[PDB]
């Protein structure tokens, strides 16, 4: 029982793209994953994926100005998952 | 068109106990600089052909222009003042230091050489035993200019925190120029009289206050990166290439009081020169008590690029006018104590050039530009303090000196007393910028609206 990642912060982008800098403040027994929908639900999720104290990262900014709706995802010791926070905010 | 600047005042929320007081610190010691400069002045009065002045005027020229150039790393490494690696900071650290370097040499070289037409063709002077024997010490006062950029990117390395240090080596620092000054412009035993060995005595002390750096990494942990320090990757080195469009902008902004120059001293000379040309006392203490006022911007300036570092959005452009008003404050409550009084000519043992017999037709700019751009610049010195931003403060300044066009000849061309006549669309050039500028603040400011893309998370 517990909380998130923490931190909701996308600052911007590349227009196509976009950072993603969030709270990771070290890493654990770790790993991360982002969503990578809008926020529709139809044109269907993706999955970046990394480890340190990097939620702090970016993505690979696909299309033009839509709503974006992406999730970064914890994950520590039982290899099970602190809590997921996140965040719509698209170009 | 009534308000394209939108929210006004909430630059507020209940902010008060913002202790920007290190920023004190930054001209308690930079009061220094002043309280060299005039001991320099009133000792080579001991000779009377020392107006020396003459060239540690003209140097302060390239010192500080190139010294904008310089004074824009205040940004840069508290922006990384909110990150770690002081010593990725560090690498920058040193490799302004070696610009430090670099533009001090290439600085003074122009000195070092240009100088010497001190006589062109609308143009020439002939006190031969003054500044022409010292015209061999401008070069002296001149040869230090290499390292005081090292040596004022001293501060730049202040920047981070601890602003102790440079309030000691520069009250470690009069602590010499008496004692250096008088024995090498004078008393031997053995360097007797390269007699404005102010120039020559100065200059000295810079190598003594550029490791008065070296000196304070001795501190806390290192900002030492300096093993060969180099330049390149592409077509020039960055982290240095970076160092350009911050440094550039606030040098040939530093050119705004730099034509606050051809004009501060041109219509002092008409058929009337009296008091008009003794606009010095006028526009010296002028420049006295701005320092310690505006001074604090180009201290806010760390306070807010760096608390945009440690990502502490507007939670910080957002005090950006907390202090912004906290000086506003003093803005005013010193210009009260500006037009209030007049005794310039102190009588205690002596002044150093100004006497007697002159009317007070100066106090009228103690108010007119005084609590009216008391503010208006320390503006950018969290513009650039915070961002980017001198870009277009280069361009800030392209009417507060072109929109000075008959706002220079606007003293002579008047209806009134228009002694501050000229003073006209350069106190409302001045005010150009309440406007202009902190207009520019609000809405830049409110990039961390764009910047900030999202408000607040999990808890
Ligand atoms: C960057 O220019 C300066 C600005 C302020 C000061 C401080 C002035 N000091 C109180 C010294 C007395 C002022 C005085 C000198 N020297 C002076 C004031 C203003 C001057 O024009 C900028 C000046 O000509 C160089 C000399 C007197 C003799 C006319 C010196 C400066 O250079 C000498």
């Amino acid at each position: 029982v517990s909380s998130v990642p923490t931190k909701l912060e996308v600052v911007a982008a590349t227009p196509t793209s976009l950072l993603i800098s969030w709270d990771a403040r070290g890493e654990y027994v770790v790993y991360y994953r982002i969503t990578y929908g809008e926020t529709g639900g139809n044109s269907p999720v993706q999955e970046f994926t990394v480890p340190g104290s990097s939620s702090t990262a970016t993505i690979s900014g696909l299309s033009p100005g839509v709503d974006y709706t992406i999730t970064v995802y914890a994950r520590s010791y039982y290899w099970g998952w602190y809590s997921p926070i996140s965040i719509n905010y698209r170009t | 068109l009534d308000r394209f600047s939108f929210s006004v005042f909430l630059k507020e929320i209940r902010l008060l106990t913002a202790l920007a007081l290190p920023m004190l610190l930054a001209q308690v010691a930079q009061v220094g600089i002043g309280f060299v400069d005039t001991v320099m002045a009133g000792g080579a009065g001991k000779e009377d052909l020392a107006a020396v002045a003459l060239g540690s005027s003209a140097f302060a020229t390239v010192y500080i222009t190139f010294m904008g150039i310089m004074a824009a790393l205040n940004p840069m490494i508290a922006q990384l003042y909110g990150a770690g690696k002081t010593g990725e900071a560090g690498e920058t650290g040193r490799q302004g230091i070696w610009f430090g370097l670099i533009l001090g040499i290439f600085g003074m070289i122009l000195m070092w050489a240009a100088i010497t037409p001190f006589r062109n063709w609308l143009t020439l002077s002939d006190y031969v035993e003054g500044t022409m024997a010292q015209y061999m010490l401008f070069t002296s006062l001149a040869m230090p200019a290499a390292m005081v950029h090292r040596a004022l990117h001293a501060y730049a390395s202040s920047l981070n925190r601890p602003r102790l240090i440079m309030l000691v080596s520069f009250a470690a620092f009069v602590l010499n120029v008496p004692l250096n000054y008088i024995f090498v412009y004078g008393k031997f035993g053995m360097p007797a009289l390269g007699g404005a060995g102010c120039g020559v005595a100065t200059m000295a002390v810079f190598w003594f206050s550029a490791l008065a750096l070296w000196i304070y990494i001795a501190k806390e942990k290192f900002f030492r990166p300096f093993g060969l320090t180099a330049k390149f990757g592409k077509p020039d080195w960055a982290v240095f290439k970076q160092i350009w469009k911050i440094g550039a902008p606030i040098g040939l902004s530093y050119f705004l009081e730099a034509s606050a120059f051809s004009f501060i001293v041109f219509l002092i000379a008409p058929f009337g020169e009296d008091y008009v040309a003794a606009q010095q006392v006028g526009i010296s203490l002028s420049g006295i008590l701005y320092m310690i006022p505006q001074s604090v911007g180009s201290a806010g300036t760390v306070r807010i690029g760096f608390s945009l570092g440690r990502r502490e959005f507007s939670r910080a452009r957002y005090i950006s006018g907390v202090s912004l008003v906290s000086g506003w404050v003093l803005a005013v409550i010193t210009v009260l104590s500006l037009v209030l009084f007049r005794s310039p000519l102190a009588s205690m043992y002596n002044d150093d050039p100004a006497v007697l017999s002159i009317a007070s037709t100066v106090l009228l700019f103690a108010g007119l530009f005084q609590p009216a751009d008391f503010t208006q610049c320390i503006a950018s010195y969290a513009l650039r303090g915070y961002k980017v931003t001198k870009v277009p403060m280069f361009i800030h300044a392209a009417a507060f000196w072109g929109c000075g066009l008959l706002p220079g000849y606007l003293l002579a061309y008047r209806f009134d007393m228009g002694i501050y006549g000229f003073w006209t669309a350069l106190i409302a050039s001045l005010t150009i910028a309440a406007v202009a500028l902190v207009w520019c603040l609000e809405k830049y400011s409110m990039e961390l609206v764009k910047s900030h893309k999202a408000v607040s998370s999990g808890l």
